């Protein structure tokens, strides 16, 4: 996943956040959401939407400096965004650069992405600068189980150019 | 413009696990806010469940994924911890 | 023009920056700094968060010879607070 959507013109961009607004200011949406939508040739169609946080929403959080999570929280507390919370108004809204995020996991494409299992013997992560990680469950000892999903980090990277 | 009774937090448990569980207890922590994990036997090693400032058991005897969906096992957690 | 940077007027200006360097230095024993294995290393991230790792990993013998500089942790946010 990646933000902003960059292959895309701004002024394109900026129709489609309307209209997912227009549909929340209808229907009174509150806390966090997204909508999507399927473009093709510029034109859009809302598909869905998601009445709760994603996986993906670190990297909304790099390019724009706010911290969704803690918002989330903050609204369902009552409060205001941009009087307590503290965002600005909508078209003061940063837009920094962008970002990247990928899943790692254990899941191994030469074995059709089934998902590894077993003891983690070394687990050393990387940092720097534009460098994000938000880990799953993987630390040296640790023991993967069947039960659940495969992902051991999300690793997420942002820089002023894309490239 | 009408926000719930009880609406202010000292106290915060996150119904899930593994990364996402550990980005909230972030947020709540930064937010002065004490958090509280539920783990399932079998996860029983998660990071997440050492991240939180207080975590319980849930779904005891059932399958891992069904225990991460017993709703009043989380509750009752929520409520007894406070 | 080639590396990119802006004119001096148009360099951004992002929140705010906290860097503290973490050591084995200890602050009961007059800051000395500690030598021996590390066991267990375990590093935070999530947003706002970024980390500069000098020597630390499990296993990893802190030897006298050196400094004591086991990871640089900087946090980021628009608000100071």
């Amino acid at each position: 996943e990646i933000a902003p959507a960059v292959g895309l013109s701004p002024d394109f961009r900026n129709e489609i956040c309307e209209a997912a607004v227009k549909l929340c200011k209808n229907v009174g949406y509150v806390n966090a959401g997204t909508v999507e939508f399927l473009v093709k040739d510029d034109k859009f169609y809302f598909i869905e939407v998601n009445p709760r946080v994603q996986v993906e929403h670190t990297i909304t959080e790099l390019i724009t400096g706010v911290d969704i999570v803690q918002a989330q929280i903050l609204i369902a507390q009552g409060k205001d965004l941009h009087r307590e919370i503290g965002l600005p108004a909508q078209s003061e809204i940063p837009l920094l650069g962008s970002a990247i995020q990928c899943r790692i996991t254990t899941e191994d494409p030469q074995n059709g992405f089934l998902p590894d299992t077993g003891k983690i013997d070394t687990y050393r992560s990387p940092g720097g600068f534009g460098i994000r990680l938000d880990v799953g469950n993987a630390y040296a000892g640790y023991e993967v189980t069947p039960y659940f999903d495969s992902l051991l980090v999300k690793v997420c990277t942002f820089a002023n150019e894309f490239s | 413009g009408l926000v719930p009774r009880g609406s202010h937090m000292k106290k915060l448990l996150v119904a899930n696990r593994g990364e996402i569980a550990v980005r909230v207890f972030r947020a709540c922590n930064e937010l002065g806010l004490s958090t509280v994990a539920v783990y399932a036997r079998e996860d029983e090693y998660s990071v997440h469940r050492f991240k939180a400032d207080e975590s319980y058991l849930i779904g005891q005897g059932k399958k891992p994924i069904d225990a991460y969906l017993d709703i009043d096992d989380i509750i009752r957690v929520a409520l007894e911890s406070g």
